[PDB]
């Protein structure tokens, strides 16, 4: 219904602000096949606006997983960035799934890098369609609908490449769910539901892996993808 | 290279 | 900022739909000014294709479109606009120098003293019901209060063409944006989001449907029938 | 005729 059709282009416009747009064009054809059959015209329009629409250093990995009825099981996407430019993709629709290389300076990692990102990118997948039914019970809503999880991730460096802001933010439906805060300690919650994921994660403290990351694994890799191009 | 979630949402 | 000039324009694509140009221009309105002190041009052209949409606009029906607008510094502006058969007959307005219900329509002119104090007094109870529902919302939704906020209110009836009661409607948006609406059987109610099902459990465990279905299917009816006839002429 | 609204939100 329209309801689906603005759960969708919600999700477009934060994949558009968040950097990736191979998952927002994705993600606005889906939109697009809806509305054509729907034949509302507002949304019809809002559907092509946002079709118009698509030193200091970054990388990010954004991460979609799009749910819909005729899906047994979701898509899963992963894109990462690095200076606003693609360098590695992974799509679940894919023949064979797995990361691959899309800039010439990232084909000299070797089978040991490639094998590693496509387990963690196969880890992500089941994370997201668990995470997508646990959504579904805090709202109570129904599962035939659409429903997206996105997810951003990376840092930011000043310009002697130092580590200035580490984030990992989520969206759910497009709106914004949860974030790591830049004490990389605490989380803000964004709605109701999203109390129950910050007890949780406080709980179990799950911030601690997540600030290892950023400012260890993920500074160092973009220092070497930095040199490499 | 890409993080990986631990505790589910 | 940006996010309170977008919960306006969703508040005037509500107040489009519910029929109700002039919430919708109050509205667009207060969208420009502010997007012009942002200066971004996107948001200046969401703004201008909206006011176009606003330039460019058997069964019978009776709505009433009430709105309250929260802004920077006090009270909120509190809105109501009466439509038979899509046509504006009665309206009030709280920015007005002596806010009262007047009429819209000329035969409309014909009601009595009685009738204007009485629709007066429930105008003052719906404002004052509107600002306490705004606090409710903003701390169901922890938003800041120096944002902008909105909420919109439709009531009414359709008739079929034996004049009898086809469907009432009781529906309310915040924002913009879908919160809670009466369903079909006037006994049920379907929550948009999670704050609305609090709403929800609060009113039917008072049993809120009562009261308004009681609404719905007299005094609406049989006022519409009035003025239906009134209007005959 | 206007409606008159009971509990609040």
């Amino acid at each position: 219904d329209r309801e689906d059709v603005e759960r969708l282009l919600r999700s477009v416009e934060w994949a558009i602000k968040a950097g990736d747009p191979y998952s927002a064009r994705i993600l606005v054809e889906l939109a697009r096949e809806d509305a054509e059959k729907i034949g509302d015209e507002r949304l019809r329009r809002e559907v092509e606006e946002l079709l118009r629409e698509l030193g200091p250093h970054s990388m990010k990995y954004i991460e979609t997983a799009i749910s819909r009825p005729g899906l047994e099981e979701p898509r899963y996407i992963s894109v990462g960035y690095v200076d606003n430019k693609e360098f590695v993709r992974f799509d679940s629709d894919a023949e064979n799934p797995r990361y691959e290389p899309r800039a010439p300076w990232m084909e000299q990692e070797g089978p040991e890098y490639w094998e590693r990102e496509t387990q963690k990118a196969k880890g992500q997948e089941q994370w997201f369609r668990v995470s997508l039914r646990n959504l579904l019970g805090y709202y109570n809503q129904s599962a035939g609908g659409s429903h997206t999880l996105q997810q951003m991730s990376g840092c930011d460096l000043d310009e002697n490449w130092r580590l200035v802001r580490g984030y990992l933010q989520f969206a759910y439906e497009g709106r914004d769910y949860i974030a790591l805060n830049e004490d990389l300690k605490t989380w803000t919650a964004a709605d109701m539901a999203a109390q129950i994921t910050r007890r949780k994660w406080e709980q179990s403290g799950a911030a601690e892996h997540y600030k290892a990351y950023l400012e260890g694994e993920c500074v160092e890799w973009l220092h070497r993808y930095l040199k490499n191009g | 290279k890409a993080v990986y979630n631990f505790a589910t949402m």
